[PDB]
DNA sequence: TGTCGCTAAGTTCACGCAGTATCCTGT
C-alpha cells in the first residue's frame, strides 16, 4: 500500500463505500430522543494534520455532503452535547456540557510491549494477536455478565489494537464517576514501566478475577508456552524469576538448567510454587501480568473523548476499522482486513448495493446485525 | 356616702320622641336578633399585632383616606379636576386636602394649613387664609374640598368650602317588619365611685335592667378605669384581671333574670386591656354555656344591627376630643356630630388627642362608617343629650358615675320601618 | 397519643425532610436550640477524642443523649407520649439549628459533619427490624435477594464479601442495588456484580444511607441560606441564631511582607495608612493591634513596633510610654480586668464603629465606595474579570464572598475551601498556602 | 389668708474649662 495513494482513493471510498445509512442508524438511535444526532460531536483530521472539532450535522444528507466535501483522513466520534457543537460559540459559558456518550474501551498492543517478545512498538504478528483475542473475551464477558450491557460493538483499530463501544441506553447516561468506577473494576494490571510486579492479588480471589483467570487458562498454554516461549532462554525467564519471591529463585534456576521445553519449565515452576501456601496464587499473578488487558482509564473516564470512528481508514496501514464478530473471534485476522486500495480496486472492476460486491460486505453485515439488535431493544422496550 | 343618699333617683333629665309611660318594659330579648352590621369590610373581632408602625404605612393610610373621601365627594359634586394645593393659582381652582394646625397647640383661624394627598399634591402643605370665607367649621384631620386662589404661591385663600355628604341610611329588609319595638338601655363607665371599688352604680343599673327587662343592654367602658385614684397609686390588693373578671361576672350573672342581650364595648381607659385604637374586643372572659348567646364582646368602634336598626357606638370621647380643636366662624355639639357623620369615620381627628393610641392600619380597616347609623351612642364627659343630626339620633347618656356622685344612663326604643322615625322615643335618666 | 399527637413521628431516625408547622413558645425555642447545640458539641468533642467505632465513643454518646433527653434507642412498645415529645424535640431543634448554621460555608460544613456523625451512631443502634422499617418509611426500598437466589450464587457471594464465613454467611441476607449507587464499593472490587446489580450485605449500608442524607442536608442548608432575610427581621431570634455557634453551654520585619501578601485588604489598608503617616486613630489602633495580637506578635514585639512607628510621628518617646503603653497593655490583657481580648471578627468589623473622614478601619468591601474598591483592586493587578466579580459580590452585600474571591484570585486557587469568618483565619490560610 | 422695702457679704451646690490619673471594647 502506498500512502501517497491515500489522497487519490479517499474520495471514492467516501462516495461509494462508506456505509452512511447504517452509520446514521447507529448514531441516531431510532430518533427516540430529539436532537440526539443533531447534538453529536464529530472531529475531522484533514491533509497535513489539520484538526477540526465541534462539527455537527442536521441529518444524513448534510453529513454525506460535508464529508464528501472535506475528504478527511481521520473521523472521530465524540459526545452528545446539550446543544449543537456547531453553535458552541453561541452557547453561554458553562451551558455547553457533554451529556451522553457510549462507554468505550481502547486496547492497544503498544501497552503490552514490556511483556511481548515477538514484536515491538507498532509491529504485530500472528504470535502476539492472541493477546487481543484474550482481551475481547475477558472484557466482553464481564460487560455481558457483571454489568449487563447488552449492545457491544467491537471494532478493529486498524493497526495496534481494538476498540469497544458499549451502547446500551444505560451505558450512554453514565456519569464520569460511574465510568471511572467501571474502568477501575475491570482493571487489574496496574503500574508503569518502573514497576516489576504489577499484579498483587489478595488471599480471596474475587469471582471476576476467577473468571478472567479461567478465560486466560484456555489460551495460556498456546500463547505463552508455545508461541511466545516466555521461558526460551535466561534473558527472558530471568524476568519471571524476578516476579516470584527470591526464596525459591535459586531452586528454580537449577531446574531451568535441566529443562528442554518451556512447557516443562512451566510444569516445574508450578510444582515448585505448590510445594512452597500464601504464594499459591503467584502463578496466577504471572499469568495475569502476561495476559490480562491493560486499560487507559483516561480513555474511558472522560465524556468528551474523541475515539476513532468505525469504518475509518488507517493513515498508515490503510486497513478499514471493521467490526469483529464475537462468535467468529477466533477466526479474526488483522492482516486480512480490507485495505482501502484493495476495495477501490474491487470497486473499479464491475447504487445502494455497491459495497456488497467488495470484501467489505461481511463486516457491514455484522454491523447491520448489531444495529438490528439495537433496534429490537429500542422497540421491545 | 354621697351616692347612696341621692334624692333624684330615676329622674328623666332629657327626653326625645313619642311620650311614654312612667314605666318602661321590654321583651326580655325574646324576639330580638343582635349581630354586627354585615358590610363589605370585615369587623374587628380578634387581637391584631401592634406596636409596629412604619411612617410610610401611616403616610399611605392618611393619603388613601383623603383620596377616597375626595373621590366620593368629586363624584357627588360633579367636580371636574382637582389641582395641586402647593402650586400658585391666579384664578379660582378646586383643591382637595385635609386641615391641620401649623403648630403643636390648638387650632385657630390664623394657624390653619391644608395638606394635599399624594395623588394630586405630592403631600405638600399650604397655609390657609380664612378672611374671604363667610361661614366655616374646620377641625384637624378634616377632609375638605375648597374653591380658592393662591396668588402668591404661599397662601391659599378659600372662597368656597364644600359641605359634607353623609352616607345614605340603611334600607332595612322586610325580614324584621313584624318584629316588635325593642328596648335598649345604654350606660358608659366609670361604673364605680371615685373612692370605691365596689361598683355600686353598676349594681343599681343591673337592678334597673332586671326591673325593666330591656331587649339590649349596651355597656361601654371603662370597667376598670386607669384614672381611678386607687388604680394609679397602687392600693389594689388583687390583680387588674381579677377585678375585671369580678365585674363581668357581676354584670352577666346579675342580668340572668332579664334575659337581656349584653353588648360590652371596651374603652381606652381599661387598665387591663390592650391600649390601642381600634380596640379589639375583650377576650379574657368565657361566659357560661347559658349566657353565650346573650353576651356580645364587640370592638371599639362598633356598628350593631338590632332587627335591622343600625346603632353606631364608640367608647371614645369624640366630642371632647374634637371640641378642643374645632374652629367655627360663628350648636357646637351638633356641628361636631355632623362632622363625624360626614367624614364617615368614627375618629376623623388627626393628629389624635393625647389620650388615645391609634394604630393607623387598624384605623383604616375598622373605623369607616358603613352607613349613617339610625342611633349613634357617643358617651362624653360633656353634658348628656339626645340630638337629631341629619336624621341620626345621637345619644350621649353621660357616664354612670360623675366623680363622687351618681351619673346617668339612657333608654330608647327602636323599631325598623317605624313611620324616618326608627327611634320611637329616647330618654336620658338618672341612676 | 394523649391530647394532640399523631403519626407525624413514626420512627426515631429521620432525614429531617418536612419542616415543622407548629406554633411553639419562645422558651421552648431557646431550650431546644441550646440542648441540640450541647448535643452536637458533645458529638464533635467525642469524635476528636475517640475513634467513632470505639466502645468509649458509644458509651459517652449514649450518656450525653440520655442526659439531654434525645431519642437514641428504639422502643418496641408503641408511640408513648413521652417518646413522642422527645421525637418532637429532635425534629424542631434540628431545623432551629439549621437556621443557626446556614450563614457561612464553614458553619454549614461543621453542622453537616456533626449531624452525619449523630445519624451514623443512631443507625448503629438500630435492630434489623427497625432498620427495615426506616428504609421503608423513607422510600429507600432496599431489600432484598431471595434465599433461593442466594444459594444460587452462594460461592460468588462467599468470595465477594471480605471476611465472611460459610455459616455466618448463611446467617446473612444481601440486597440488590444498581451499580451506579455502589461506586465506592465496586471501584475497589469489594462487592460482586451480576447483571448490573451489586449484592451488598447488611456495615456498608449505613454508608449509602448517609450519602443520601448528606446530599439532602446540603441542599436544605443552601435553601435556608437563601431564606435568611425573612428571619433577620425577628429580633427575638436574632441574638440566638446569629451567635449560637459562639454560645457557652514572629518577627517585626516579616510583618511588612505579610502586609504585601498575607494581610487581608482591611489590614493592608490599615498598614498602608500607618506607614504613610506613622499614626492611627483609636479605632485603627484597636483593630490593627488586635490583628497583630492574633497573628502572634508578643507584648514586647508589639510594644517595640508601636514605639518605633509612633516615634516617627514627631512625638516624644516618653509621651508614647505615658499614653499608649497603657492602651497596649490593656489590649494584651496585662492590666485592669486582665482579659485576653480576642481579635475582631470580620462580622464585628463590618458592624463595628462606622469609619468617617480621616479613618481607615473597617472592612473595605463594606466601607469603600464601589469606585474606590474598583480602583484599589485594579492597583493590586487583579484581573478585570476578578475585579468585576468582586464588585458584583460587594453589590450583593456578600462581602465575605468578595474576600473569599479575592483570596482565590490572589492565591491562584480555584476554590478557597474555607468559610472566611475571621481576618486571622485569612492570614492563617494564606500562611498555610505559602509556607 | 397677709406675711414692710433694698443692699450686701457669705456658704453650699451646680455646673464650664483645663489638667492629671485609671479602665474599655472581643469570642
Ligand atoms: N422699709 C424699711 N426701711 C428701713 C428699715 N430700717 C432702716 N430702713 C431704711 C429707711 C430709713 O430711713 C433708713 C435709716 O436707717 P437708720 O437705722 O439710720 O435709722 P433712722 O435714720 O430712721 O433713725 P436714727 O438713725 O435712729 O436717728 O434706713 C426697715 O426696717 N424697713
Ligand atoms: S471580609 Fe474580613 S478579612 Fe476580608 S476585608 Fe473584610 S474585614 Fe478584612
Ligand atoms: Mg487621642
Ligand atoms: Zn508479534
Amino acid at each position: 500500500y502506498d500512502p501517497a495513494s491515500l489522497p487519490d482513493v479517499l474520495p471514492l471510498y467516501y462516495r461509494r463505500l462508506f456505509p452512511f445509512y447504517q452509520y446514521f442508524r447507529w448514531l441516531n438511535y431510532g430518533g427516540v430522543v430529539k436532537n440526539y444526532f443533531q447534538h453529536r460531536e464529530f472531529s475531522f483530521t484533514l491533509k497535513d494534520d489539520v484538526y477540526v472539532r465541534y462539527q455537527s450535522f442536521n441529518n444524513q444528507s448534510e453529513l454525506e455532503k460535508e464529508m464528501q466535501k472535506m475528504c478527511p483522513y481521520k473521523i472521530d466520534i465524540g459526545a452528545v452535547y446539550s446543544h449543537r457543537p456547531s453553535l458552541h460559540n453561541t452557547v453561554k459559558s458553562g451551558t455547553f456540557q457533554a451529556q451522553e456518550k457510549e462507554l468505550v474501551f481502547d486496547i492497544d498492543m503498544t501497552d503490552y510491549d514490556d511483556v511481548r517478545r515477538c514484536c515491538s512498538s507498532a509491529d504485530i504478528c500472528p504470535k502476539c494477536w492472541t493477546l487481543m483475542t484474550i482481551a475481547v473475551r475477558i472484557l466482553d464477558r464481564a460487560l455481558a455478565e457483571d454489568f449487563g450491557f447488552k449492545h457491544r460493538l467491537w471494532v478493529y483499530s486498524g493497526r495496534r489494537g481494538v476498540h469497544c463501544w458499549v451502547c446500551d441506553d444505560s451505558a450512554r447516561k453514565l456519569s464520569q464517576a460511574e465510568r471511572s468506577a467501571v474502568a477501575e473494576y475491570l482493571s487489574v494490571v496496574k503500574g508503569g514501566e518502573e514497576t516489576i510486579k504489577k499484579v498483587q492479588l489478595p488471599e480471596t480471589i474475587h469471582p471476576f478475577i476467577g473468571k478472567s483467570l479461567k478465560m486466560v487458562e484456555r489460551y495460556f498454554e498456546k500463547y505463552a508456552l508455545v508461541d511466545q516461549d516466555i521461558l526460551e532462554n535466561k534473558q527472558c525467564w530471568d524476568k519471571v524469576i524476578a516476579l516470584v519471591p527470591e526464596v525459591a529463585r535459586e531452586s528454580l534456576l537449577r531446574e531451568f538448567s535441566k529443562a528442554r521445553s518451556s512447557v516443562e519449565r512451566w510444569d516445574k515452576l508450578s510444582s515448585c510454587l505448590e510445594a512452597t501456601r500464601r504464594y499459591s496464587n503467584i502463578p496466577k499473578e504471572i499469568m495475569l501480568q502476561f495476559c490480562y488487558p491493560r486499560l487507559d482509564v483516561n480513555v474511558s473516564k472522560g465524556l468528551n473523548h474523541l475515539l476513532k470512528s468505525p469504518f475509518s481508514v488507517h493513515p498508515k496501514t490503510g486497513r478499514i476499522s471493521v467490526p469483529i464478530d464475537c462468535k467468529k473471534l477466533d477466526q479474526f485476522d488483522p492482516f486480512s482486513v480490507p485495505t482501502i486500495s484493495l476495495i477501490c480496486s474491487e470497486l473499479d472492476n464491475v447504487r445502494t448495493r455497491d459495497y456488497k460486491r467488495t470484501s467489505l460486505a461481511p463486516y457491514i453485515k455484522v454491523f447491520e446485525q448489531f444495529l438490528d439488535k439495537l433496534d429490537q431493544s429500542r422497540k421491545g422496550e | 356616702q354621697k351616692y347612696g343618699s341621692r334624692t333624684n333617683r330615676g329622674e328623666v333629665v332629657t327626653t326625645y320622641g313619642e311620650l311614654q309611660g312612667t314605666t318602661w318594659n321590654g321583651g326580655s330579648g325574646s324576639n330580638t336578633n343582635v349581630e354586627l352590621f354585615t358590610s363589605l369590610d370585615e369587623p374587628l373581632t380578634k387581637m391584631y399585632k401592634f406596636m409596629f408602625q412604619k411612617l410610610m404605612d401611616i403616610r399611605e393610610v392618611v393619603s388613601i383616606k383623603i383620596e377616597e373621601l375626595g373621590a366620593s365627594l368629586k363624584d357627588h359634586f360633579q367636580i371636574d379636576e382637582f389641582t395641586s394645593v402647593s402650586l400658585p393659582a391666579q384664578e379660582t381652582v378646586t383643591v382637595l386636602g385635609q386641615i391641620g394646625c401649623d403648630s403643636n397647640g390648638k387650632l385657630n383661624s390664623k394657624s390653619v394649613i391644608l395638606e394635599g394627598d399624594r395623588e394630586h399634591s405630592a403631600g405638600m402643605q399650604v397655609p390657609v387664609d380664612l378672611s374671604e370665607l363667610k361661614d366655616y367649621s374646620l377641625f384637624p384631620g378634616q377632609v375638605v374640598i375648597m374653591e380658592g386662589t393662591n396668588s402668591t404661591g404661599r397662601r391659599f385663600v378659600p372662597t368656597k368650602l364644600y359641605e359634607g355628604v353623609p352616607l345614605p341610611f340603611h334600607q332595612p329588609s322586610k325580614e324584621f317588619e313584624e318584629c316588635p319595638q325593642q328596648m335598649v338601655i345604654t350606660a358608659c363607665g366609670p361604673f364605680t365611685t371615685s373612692d370605691t371599688i365596689t361598683y355600686d352604680a353598676l349594681k343599681d343599673l343591673i337592678d334597673i335592667v332586671n326591673r325593666d327587662r330591656p331587649d339590649i343592654c349596651i355597656l361601654l367602658g371603662p370597667f376598670l378605669d386607669a384614672k381611678h385614684e386607687q388604680i394609679e397609686n397602687l392600693q389594689l390588693t388583687v390583680t387588674f384581671e381579677d377585678v375585671f373578671k369580678r365585674c363581668l361576672k357581676m354584670i352577666i350573672e346579675g342580668t340572668r333574670p332579664s334575659g337581656c342581650h349584653l353588648v360590652i364595648v371596651p374603652s381606652l381607659r381599661d387598665v387591663h386591656h390592650d391600649p390601642v385604637y381600634p380596640q379589639p374586643p375583650f377576650s379574657c372572659f368565657e361566659p357560661a354555656k347559658e349566657d353565650k348567646e346573650r353576651v356580645h364582646f364587640v370592638a371599639d368602634p362598633c356598628t350593631l344591627s338590632v332587627n335591622g336598626v343600625v346603632i353606631g357606638m364608640t367608647s371614645t370621647d369624640l366630642l371632647f376630643h374634637m371640641g378642643a380643636e374645632e374652629i367655627s366662624s360663628s350648636d357646637r355639639f351638633s356641628r361636631i356630630l355632623r362632622h363625624i357623620l360626614t367624614q364617615r369615620s368614627y375618629y376623623p381627628l388627626y393628629p389624635p388627642n393625647e389620650e388615645i393610641n391609634i394604630d393607623y392600619e387598624a384605623l383604616y380597616s375598622y373605623t369607616p362608617m358603613p352607613v349613617t347609623p339610625d342611633v349613634f351612642i357617643v358617651p362624653s364627659e360633656l353634658r348628656y343629650f339626645i340630638k337629631d343630626v341629619t336624621g341620626c339620633i345621637c345619644i350621649n347618656p353621660g357616664r354612670l358615675t360623675k366623680g363622687l356622685v351618681g351619673g346617668t344612663y339612657a333608654r330608647f326604643l327602636v323599631k325598623s320601618g317605624a313611620m324616618r322615625s326608627t327611634c320611637i322615643s329616647a330618654q336620658v335618666v338618672r341612676v | 397519643t394523649g391530647d394532640r399527637k399523631g403519626d407525624l413521628y413514626p420512627s426515631s431516625l429521620q432525614f429531617y425532610q418536612h419542616p415543622p408547622t407548629e406554633n411553639i413558645s419562645l422558651i421552648e425555642f431557646e431550650t431546644f436550640a441550646i440542648e441540640r447545640l450541647k448535643l452536637l458539641k458533645a458529638v464533635e468533642n467525642l469524635g476528636v477524642s475517640y475513634v467513632k467505632n470505639s466502645e468509649e465513643y458509644s458509651k459517652k454518646l449514649e450518656l450525653e443523649l440520655r442526659k439531654l433527653k434525645f431519642p437514641y434507642r428504639p422502643l418496641h412498645e408503641e408511640i408513648s407520649d413521652d417518646v413522642y415529645d422527645l421525637r418532637r424535640k429532635d425534629h424542631i431543634s434540628h431545623f432551629i439549628l439549621r437556621l443557626a448554621y446556614c450563614q457561612s460555608e464553614d458553619l454549614r460544613r461543621w453542622f453537616i459533619q456533626q449531624e452525619m456523625d449523630l445519624f451514623k451512631f443512631r443507625f448503629g443502634l438500630l435492630t434489623k427490624e427497625s432498620v427495615q422499617e426506616f428504609l421503608k418509611l423513607n422510600d429507600l426500598q432496599y431489600v432484598a435477594i431471595s434465599e433461593d437466589e442466594k444459594n444460587m450464587h452462594k460461592e460468588d457471594l462467599m468470595n465477594s464479601s471480605f471476611g465472611l464465613s460459610l455459616t455466618k454467611m448463611e446467617d446473612t441476607e444481601f440486597y440488590k442495588v444498581p451499580f451506579q449507587a455502589a461506586l465506592d464499593l465496586v471501584r475497589p472490587r469489594k462487592v460482586f456484580l451480576w447483571r448490573g446489580f451489586a449484592f451488598i450485605p447488611h456495615k456498608d449500608i449505613v454508608s449509602i444511607v448517609l450519602n443520601d442524607f448528606r446530599a439532602k442536608l446540603s441542599k436544605a442548608l443552601a435553601l435556608s441560606a437563601r431564606s435568611l432575610p425573612v428571619v433577620q427581621s425577628d429580633e427575638r431570634l436574632q441574638p440566638l441564631l446569629n451567635h449560637l455557634s459562639h454560645s457557652y453551654i514572629i518577627s517585626l520585619e516579616q510583618i511588612d511582607g505579610f502586609a504585601a501578601k498575607s494581610f487581608p485588604l482591611c489590614m493592608r489598608q490599615l498598614h498602608k495608612s500607618l506607614r504613610e503617616n506613622h499614626h492611627l486613630r483609636h479605632g485603627g489602633r484597636m483593630q490593627y493591634g488586635l490583628f497583630l495580637k492574633g497573628i502572634g506578635l508578643t507584648l514586647e514585639q508589639a510594644l517595640q513596633f508601636w514605639r518605633l512607628e509612633f516615634t516617627k510621628g514627631k512625638v516624644d518617646s516618653e509621651k508614647f510610654d505615658k499614653v499608649y503603653a497603657y492602651s497596649i497593655r490593656h489590649n494584651y490583657g496585662k492590666e485592669g480586668k486582665r482579659t485576653d481580648y480576642t481579635p475582631y471578627s470580620c462580622m464585628k468589623v463590618i458592624l463595628s464603629n462606622p469609619p468617617s473622614q480621616g479613618d481607615y478601619h473597617g472592612c473595605p468591601f463594606r466601607h469603600s465606595d464601589p469606585e474606590l474598591l474598583k480602583q484599589k483592586l485594579q492597583s493590586f493587578k487583579v484581573p478585570s474579570s476578578g475585579i468585576n466579580q468582586i464588585l458584583e459580590l460587594v453589590k450583593g452585600m456578600h462581602y465575605q464572598l468578595a474576600c473569599q474571591k479575592y483570596f482565590e484570585l490572589t492565591h491562584s486557587v480555584d476554590d478557597c475551601g474555607f468559610s472566611l469568618n475571621h481576618p486571622n483565619q485569612y492570614f492563617a490560610e494564606s500562611q498555610k498556602l505559602l509556607t
